[PDB]
């Protein structure tokens, strides 16, 4: 019905497409699809881990009894050993870092796995398994309708204004819908991204701005930020690709040089999107939570497929206009519907508990995206 | 196979609509009372509540009866003279159009049709078989004997995985299915859901099979009553039963079905394991539960649309081909797979346990 | 005298059907629709024979062992000291005899033409006289291709017109007279309107309402609704226990 | 908003309740809620519909 793909057109146009991975249906539920898994570093192989626990633990007693050409694995990375005795040289008594260190000073090797043809069939060896699984769930395609269209002593008026208010009126009836899927959109996304945490949570306490605290000049907010994308890059693995954020959070506080007004509309930043953050991202503005946080996190593909993200929307089509003359009040309905739901597997250990909840219950959703964290933020008021 | 609306997913997840539908103060009779015919009071009789008897006769109820023990009999020596008529339920439903109709008005109430045609959400739920054979089978039975060798290996196996998903509608059928031979299907000496043809109650006193197995439809009619009742729908149009009842049925009424005569006439033709018998006194079509693992029939119903079934079979993928080998020795692989999710209409599918209304299964004695 | 039915339905479930099945909703809720205001009309018809039907198994009916309109199977005297359910059952077509023969008697025009009966009561007489009463059974044999459930069985003993109360609330039997001319019917339905189309939708949801309306009026022997409870001769009805 | 887990609240000191609730939500002690619903309820119960804002 190409009328429902109009008003989609015109409706969609104006939510925030670009932060969530979008994907379609044309059943009552939708089929959702997404990526996830345990982890952050080298292989995923079989014949890899075997030798893993083959070689040692490198504990903190054996660390320095290896010698030139030995191998050790820490934290899943596997290292060689150059020269002898390596954390011999190095006073850390923090074994991760002793290890970061051995690294600079060349006494371990970032061992490297890729191996000869005589290896592998000589061995009768493994290959490598998958450092992801594909996900899929069902959830219902979820509905809202407006009444807004009023026409009564209204029609008269809209006569009156009758040069554009045919349509002008389904255009506002869109716009108005839009605000509220896109409102929906950000409830869910604000509720399944996981907090963003440092030390008991961001410094040891929600990150807080306010008179009492640090009303400098925003720029502390912005470290935050950039420290939120940096454990989306370290946990995900792609990139943050958008941000969305309060005025007061950050589309507003964040201009004192850490986020740029929208100077093009055209390159690199979509229409609706309120510009864009220092340290990049499309920087989206909510306006509606009260929370005044900052949410950064990953939408991303794989071709064409856009599989991966925190929030996936899939609208179901055959945005429906409808009109009906009760009385002298001929008024006019919206009715759009869509599923909207997060990777339910990111909540459950295997497929008998995933297959027994709803990725679009955020009640268990809630922190949980794993694409995706959010930033509390305390502000001055 | 052809006993439930089908509406093939083209995906899982996925769903089959169904029709689901939606889901009086008469005065005394006293002593003293002439009645008027047609009339219809109520009388609460000492023993056993009351009753709505209706006037044929004019007649003065005793007047001096103001004993409610006289004025029972009086009133039961009426009823023997016919004079007053006991009926329940089909009085009040008379009396009840009789207010309604004379306190009608138009205003504007359009009722709804009785439906509320719903769908359920369904997965397309999988199965699978394989076939686990040698190349030395294959070569002797193509080099040697002209056969299809791996062909016909794949025949019977796509047929088995065919009848296995049959079976496992039939058992979710008979899962879900009410007990029959119960509430309303009842004979008052019965047993409460099991037809015993040893039992001379069941039988209502059949002399010898002949008889017996009549009984036995009686009872399948009375299923498909109580399931033209529930479901709003009509009449049972198939039955689902063991090796036993069938066989008593196909003695009934000569040609109802089959009793392997395509199969025996054609000396070993064509065993024909995937189909419905024939149908019963030309009125249920009748499949034998190869699989049975008492002795049982189930009666339910089917319209003309698929959502008027009441059950469904979705196939989405259906004997659809693997192939591979295990070249440890190269054995090779070969089998096939099916897709189609099963639904169940909703009765508000592992929760629909005794409460499907297009399905009442009876089990069976004696035989 | 009217009556009318709205489809009262979803946007939704019209959008799914389409959208999954490539189905007509509305085209196919309408049959629906249509099929179930027809079946409304043809209960009141049975409603209105039931009301005015006398009692039977009474009076010149009676077996002088009886129980006053009532055709118990578990009853030795009702079903005439039959044995077995075969028998039994005839002697239920019996009694419907009988109730013929009295309308015969009071109207001075004819024996009963026609049965309307409970589903469970027709099974009884859908048993007996080897196959007059029929299933339909083309239907059956292809896999339900109709069930057709608007139609008479058969014609009972060669004599009764007989149908199925589909909407039977207790258990029962009814008999009726219906003669050559419309005039000789003891019962009347005058078709003024038939199968309007409405349409429409409900505002807080906008969700559509399409729907039918009749007009047709209807009548009696007026035999003097209030002359009629219980006292057309036309119609003779009893209730039937222990099938 | 919808509450997760039982006695939201219970943990937080602020007695400023508009701040509580930022609170509350963040730690996701209480969700912020969405009214869209299945098709089903909006016909089946003949329910209301969003006057305009505007």
């Amino acid at each position: 019905r190409p009328n429902l793909v109009a008003l989609t057109r015109a409706t969609t146009k104006l939510i925030y497409s670009d932060i969530v991975a979008t994907q379609r249906t044309n059943q009552p539920v939708a089929a959702f699809y997404g990526i996830k898994y345990l982890n952050g570093a080298t292989y995923a192989g079989e014949a890899g881990y075997v030798d893993r626990e083959q070689i040692t633990e490198l504990t903190e007693e054996s660390k320095l009894t290896l010698n030139k050409g030995d191998l050790f694995k820490y934290n899943n990375i596997v290292y060689k050993v150059l020269e002898d005795t390596p954390f011999a040289t190095i006073e850390e008594s923090d074994l991760e870092l002793a290890l970061q260190i051995a690294i600079v000073l060349l006494k371990v090797r970032l061992f490297s796995d890729a191996a000869s043809t005589s290896k592998f069939e000589s061995s009768d060896s493994e290959i490598a398994d998958a450092r992801f699984q594909i996900n899929k769930w069902q959830t219902a395609v979820k509905s809202r309708k407006l009444k807004t269209g009023i026409t009564v002593e209204l029609a008269q008026d809209l006569e009156a204004n009758g040069f554009d208010a045919p349509n002008f009126l389904e255009d506002l009836l869109a716009t108005e819908m839009a605000d509220e899927i896109n409102k929906d959109i950000l409830q869910s996304l604000i509720t399944v991204s996981k907090r963003y945490k440092v030390t008991g949570i961001t410094d040891s306490g929600f990150i807080d701005l306010s008179y009492a605290s640090a009303p400098e000049a925003g720029r502390s907010l912005y470290r935050m930020v950039c420290e939120m994308v940096s454990h989306i890059q370290k946990e995900s693995t792609y990139t943050a690709t958008f941000c969305v954020a309060s005025a007061r959070a950050a589309a507003i506080l964040a201009a004192s040089g850490w986020l740029k007004h929208k100077p093009e509309d055209d390159k690199y930043l979509s229409q609706n999107a309120y510009g864009f953050l220092a340290n990049g991202l499309p920087l989206y503005c909510d306006t509606n939570s009260p929370l005044d946080y900052v949410i950064v996190g990953v939408v991303e593909n794989i071709g064409e497929k856009e599989i991966v993200g925190s929030i996936f929307y899939a609208p179901y089509t055959e945005f429906k206009v409808v009109v009906d003359p009760e009385s002298l009040q001929p008024s006019i309905g919206l009715l759009v519907r869509y599923a909207l739901s997060a990777n339910p597997y990111t909540v459950a250990k295997d497929e008998k508990e995933a297959r027994i909840i709803d990725g679009g219950d955020m009640d268990k959703m809630a922190g949980r995206s794993d694409l995706s964290v959010l930033l509390g933020v305390k502000l001055p008021k | 196979f052809d006993i439930c609306g089908v509406q093939p997913m083209n995906s899982p997840t996925g769903q089959v609509f169904a029709l689901r539908a939606v889901y009086k103060k008469f005065p005394a009779l006293a002593a003293s009372t002439q009645t008027t015919v047609g009339d219809i009071y109520t009388h609460f009789f000492q023993e056993t509540g009351t009753v709505y008897l209706q006037a044929s006769v004019q007649v003065t109820i005793d007047a001096g009866a103001t004993d409610a023990a006289k004025l029972d009999a009086e009133i039961k020596k009426q009823m023997e003279a016919g004079a007053l008529v006991e009926i329940a339920e089909g009085m009040a439903t008379s009396i009840a159009e009789l207010q309604e109709g004379f306190n009608g008005s138009t205003d504007n109430p359009w009722n709804e049709m009785g439906f509320r045609i719903d769908k359920q959400v369904i997965e397309a739920k999988s199965r699978q078989l394989k076939a686990a054979y040698s190349i030395e089978l294959a070569q002797d039975l193509r080099a040697v004997h002209g056969m299809d060798a791996d062909a016909e290996l794949s025949g019977i196996l796509a047929t088995e995985i065919m009848l296995e998903i049959n079976r496992e509608v039939v058992d979710w059928i008979n899962y879900s299915a009410q007990v029959g031979k119960s509430g309303m299907t009842l004979t008052p000496g019965s047993k409460a859901g099991v037809f015993d043809f040893q039992d001379p109650i069941d039988i209502r006193g059949a002399r010898w099979a002949g008889e017996s197995f009549k009984a036995l439809l009686f009872q399948i009619d009375k299923e498909a009553v109580e399931i033209a009742r529930q479901t709003g729908r009509g009449e049972g149009n198939f039955i689902i039963a063991s090796r036993n009842v069938v066989n008593v049925l196909a003695s009934v009424d000569t040609g109802i079905s089959y009793a392997a005569q395509g199969l025996a006439t054609g000396f070993s033709t064509d065993t024909t394991k995937s189909v419905f018998a024939g149908v019963l006194g030309g009125k249920y079509r009748v499949y034998i539960d190869q699989y049975a693992k008492q002795d049982y029939f189930t009666v339910g119903y089917k319209g003309p649309n698929e959502m008027d079934a009441g059950i469904y079979y979705a196939p989405y993928v259906a004997l659809t081909p693997l192939r591979g080998s295990d070249p440890k020795n190269f054995q090779p692989v070969m089998g096939f797979k099916t897709r189609y999710g099963i639904g169940i209409n909703p009765f508000a599918i592992l929760n629909s346990l005794g409460k499907n209304a297009y399905f009442r299964r009876v089990y069976v004695k004696g035989i």
